[PDB]
């Protein structure tokens, strides 16, 4: 009976920041790794940043130092963080934990401007 | 093409399967393929095991038939098997991250059959079936939890040859008290192979020259099930019967055909029946034929389903009163009762769903 | 046959008893 | 008719009398005598449920089809008769004295009524037991001899000498069992000829089975070394069974006719049916291989019918 | 293999119609019998559906109650009996076929007869 | 709460040959439970495809469908004159089977 929602997302120009934030009740991530999911019009999902609980933080090669991601324990939200954007970058993003379980969502998609 | 996931209840496991049952041939079985994934900072000094338990539950106990143990543990052996083209498809989307696992299943091994449990009995499987797990543990001795692995349930099913057989046929002479012509009843089927579903005919000539005559002439299938655990014990399950009060005169002949056809919606109430294995509480048709290579049982161990019809011919013993005098004349035709080679992977459920 | 003699050589065990009997009454 | 003699007397001296007017043997007799009458009662109640349980299994079962088994089955026939003919024949003896004794003799109405037609069944039971052991030996010469035709166009002669025998020459007994004796059953000793037209045909029976004895070994034993195939299948069961039937049940009343005997044709009388009830009905491998077979499924139907899992999900793929 | 269905035709509210659906090449345990009725001018609907092999019989929840399906396998015809009528239920019904086993939608469809209020 | 699929482009108008695409939606996911079946006037529907991703027997190659997450897709490569008619939805997941509001296409 777990749900996903998610918040943030609209038009924005290039090189820009937003807070792209998303809450997870039900099960709990105490230790899990929290991971955020990337789309692509007429592609699959692919990974792009992954946090864990103890902090270690990865990135994928091709969004190799292009943001940051961070997780919190309280009110179990985690967070991620928009920094040199460019035209490529326009889809949905999905959070979903590392195994693709808990009920993919459907998230919102954001685009540049 | 699409994939099936398991997931871990502590969501820190999950395993990928291409495809739920397993075709097995007369020599060689269809290896199982798949991916599992293990989520990072859980893997410190952790190492991942996957097997392939097989057993016949008892009710309520279990007997472990075949167990594979195959680690995919980030320490990987020096000795690697190659990697088929689904799991290396799986390797791509999933990441590095994915750790594809192997098995392979011997021949001559017991098909995912499973029995009617009966009006009062419990929920619990009667039948014998093929299991898939996930764990991680120190070593093969360290106990594992329920909730830190998953439990994916798996099918071994075989399909209808593509080569047609002979036609069955039996011959009988039954002679009656000391002096009388013998009796000749004939018995034969348009084809061994019948799709599940299918009808079934059977041909009768039969000619009693001879005084005594012939009462209502039965047509019955029966299904076989030779359950083994410790001893061999077979069982009788009248599947179809038919009733045919025509009679043959003395000195006369005869021949007619009857048409039949076998399903469990009036076979429910029936206990023991030997059904399709069911990985959840949707119900399958009947047990395929299990077929076998004949070289040798060799204690297989399992569950064998048989299939053939037989027709009993009794009589009513003319001249003297002998009103409970009845001898029952008949005889076995065997035919295989198999799947149709399909095209697309069957959905383990009913296709409209009640819901 | 030879059990049966012996069954007969019974006989005269209940006319005595009979004998008895008439003279007990 | 002791007891009669008696009565009779009483009758006339109480009639006229109106008108003027060894301890030891005894006790032996009783004591002993009542543990001889138990010795072979039990051996024939033993045997008698026996012959029934063994009739039970051949006629109960699906292996009632084969000739070779079915016509054991008959044979147990003149076993149970035999042996219900002589525990019947006790009892009303035992009923009809001890009426009299404490349940001035012609005041019972019913002494005899039931012996008559035990008696000749006791007598019909040993003639047709001896009779059907010949029909056993003339069917086993022509499985394990020199033969072409199956089993058939014999079986109707076979009934014809298993029961044809105890027809036309008990019946001449039973016209001598009213006549020419009537004493008070047909059982009595006074003349040793009557017995002749009872022996003779069970010693008829015995001497053509020695007959065939010396020639059914004689062929075997020849054809063993060759290409037999000793204990393989069932050619060589049966000779292991009949073969040893034949001469221990003829030679019991051979030196018979030839108080220390008496127990022991008593205690090997009363253990015959045991004895043929085991050879073919239970020491039989095929009959005792297919008891086990339903023993098994009976035993394995008791103990298999005895009286946060996440869900499976999906996803897409690259081609 | 082709099959062939009647029995419609102009009826008043309140009455009952038994619609015969005759089958041939095919039975009626291996291949379960659908039926599907297309309002004019409108799309496609389902009504009811039988599957003589397990017995399962379901119906729509407009029709639920009314309407009664059965199948009699001596002659291989599928039979729908349809009771009270109103206007809102005049429609084309078409009696299709499905394969019991392996499932791969209504490959096979009648010819269609028009049904009248 | 019955599944409700409906198809965003009421009709198609394209010339002989031409590349059409359409598109089709569900309220609720299903797996694979998918089949495409088209229709004349004064004629019974026939099937096209099943499960969204096979290929009936007896129908022309030009005719493909696949499936992206909740919406599926019948594609026709070349559209010959024949093939103006109506086309439908379908779904056989859960016994409430629901059929799609209907596409018709011509020139
Ligand atoms: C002369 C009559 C012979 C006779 O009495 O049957 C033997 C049988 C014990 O044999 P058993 O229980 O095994 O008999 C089974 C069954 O009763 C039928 O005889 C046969 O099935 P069907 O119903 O024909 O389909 C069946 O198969 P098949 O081996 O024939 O294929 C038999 O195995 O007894 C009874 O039927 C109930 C007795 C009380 C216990």
């Amino acid at each position: 009976q777990v749900q996903l929602q998610e918040s943030g997302g609209g038009l924005v120009q290039a090189g820009g920041s937003l807070r792209l934030s998303c809450v997870v009740s039900g099960f709990f991530f105490d230790t899990v790794t929290m991971a955020w999911y990337r789309r692509a019009p007429g592609k699959h999902r692919e990974l792009v940043a992954s946090a864990t609980a103890g902090g270690t933080t990865t990135y994928a090669d091709s969004v190799k130092d292009r943001f940051t991601i961070s997780r919190d324990n309280a009110k179990n939200t985690v967070y991620l963080q928009m920094n040199s954007l460019k035209p490529e970058d326009t889809a949905v993003y999905y959070c979903n934990t590392f195994v693709r379980s808990l009920s993919w969502g459907q998230g919102t998609q954001v685009t540049v401007s | 093409t699409r994939v099936f996931k398991k997931a871990s209840p502590n969501g820190k496991l999950t395993v990928y399967l291409g495809k739920r049952d397993f075709v097995d041939h007369i020599d060689l079985v269809e290896p199982v393929d798949g991916v599992v994934l293990v989520d990072p900072e859980y893997l410190k000094e952790r190492r991942v095991y996957v097997t392939l338990t097989a057993a016949f539950r008892y009710g309520r106990f279990r007997k472990d038939l075949f167990v594979a143990n195959v680690q995919s543990f980030p320490p990987a052996p020096e000795d690697k098997k190659p990697l088929t083209r689904l799991q290396e498809r799986l390797i791509k989307k999933l990441g590095e991250h994915a750790y594809p696992f192997t098995f392979e299943i011997p021949p001559n091994l017991p098909s995912s059959v499973t029995l009617q449990p009966g009006p009062e009995d419990t929920g619990k499987a009667i039948g014998v079936d093929y299991e898939v797990k996930a764990f991680v543990a120190e070593n093969l001795e360290e106990k594992i939890h329920k909730r830190n692995s998953v439990r994916l349930v798996i099918e071994k099913v075989q399909y209808a040859p593509e080569r047609p057989g002979p036609q069955p046929t039996a011959e009988t002479t039954r002679q009656f008290l000391m002096s009388d012509k013998p009796l000749h009843l004939e018995a034969s089927l348009d084809k061994e192979i019948y799709y599940h579903g299918e009808p079934i005919s059977v041909n009768v000539h039969v000619t009693n020259n001879t005084n005594k005559t012939v009462k209502k002439i039965k047509i019955s299938v029966r299904q076989y099930a030779d359950i083994v655990l410790f001893n061999t014990a077979q069982y009788k399950v009248p599947v179809a019967m038919e009733e045919a009060d025509d009679t043959v005169a003395p000195s006369s002949t005869f021949s007619k055909v009857y048409t039949l056809t076998p399903f469990l919606a009036n076979n429910r109430e029936k206990r023991g029946l030997a059904l399709d294995g069911k990985l959840k509480h949707e119900d399958t048709n009947l047990a395929s034929s299990t077929l076998l290579r004949e070289g040798a049982n060799r204690e297989i161990l399992g569950i064998i389903v048989s299939y053939k019809v037989k027709v009993k011919l009794v009589v009513s013993r003319g001249g003297l009163l002998g009103d409970l005098a009845s001898s029952d004349v008949a005889v076995e035709l065997p035919f295989t009762l198999m799947h149709p080679k399909p095209k697309e992977e069957p959905p383990h459920r009913e296709v409209p769903e009640h819901e | 046959h030879s059990q049966g003699t012996f069954t007969s050589d019974y006989s005269k065990y209940l006319d005595s008893r009979r004998a008895q009997d008439f003279v007990q009454w | 008719q002791v007891m009669d003699f008696l009565f009779e007397k009483w009758k006339l001296y109480g009639d006229q009398c109106h008108h003027n007017l060894e301890i030891e043997v005894q006790k032996e007799v009783a004591k002993m005598y009542s543990s001889f009458q138990v010795m072979y009662t039990v051996g024939y109640s033993l045997s008698l449920g026996a012959l029934l349980l063994a009739l039970a299994i051949l006629g109960g079962l699906s292996k009632l089809h084969c000739t070779r088994n079915a016509i054991h089955a008959n044979l147990f026939a003149s076993f149970v008769l035999k042996a219900s003919s002589v525990l019947v024949i006790d009892g009303l003896l035992r009923t009809r004295y001890s009426q009299k004794i404490g349940d001035s003799t012609w005041l019972s109405d019913g002494a005899v009524a039931g012996c008559r037609v035990a008696a000749v069944f006791m007598q019909y039971g040993i003639v047709a037991n001896y009779c059907w052991l010949l029909v056993e030996g003339l069917y086993l010469h022509n499985l394990l001899g020199l033969a072409t035709l199956p089993e058939r166009s014999f079986f109707s002669l076979y009934l014809g000498i298993g029961w044809g025998a105890p027809m036309l020459f008990v019946v001449p007994w039973a016209v001598v069992k009213c006549l020419f004796e009537n004493v008070q059953c047909w059982t009595s000793n006074d003349n040793m000829g009557f017995w002749w037209i009872l022996r003779f045909p069970v010693f008829l029976a015995i001497l053509i089975n020695f007959f065939i004895f010396v020639r059914i070994v004689q062929l075997l034993v020849a054809k063993l070394r060759a290409r037999q195939m000793h204990h393989t299948d069932y050619k060589f069961r049966l000779a292991k069974s009949t073969l040893t039937l034949i001469p221990l049940l003829g030679v019991h009343e051979v030196v018979f006719a030839f108080s220390a005997k008496l127990f022991f044709d008593l205690f090997l009388s009363s253990f015959q049916g045991l004895l043929v009830a085991v050879l073919y009905c239970f020491l039989n491998k095929e009959v005792q291989s297919e008891l086990r077979r339903r023993w098994h499924r009976w035993r394995l139907g008791k103990v298999l019918w005895e009286e946060e899992s996440c869900t499976t999900a999906s996803s897409s793929l690259a081609k």
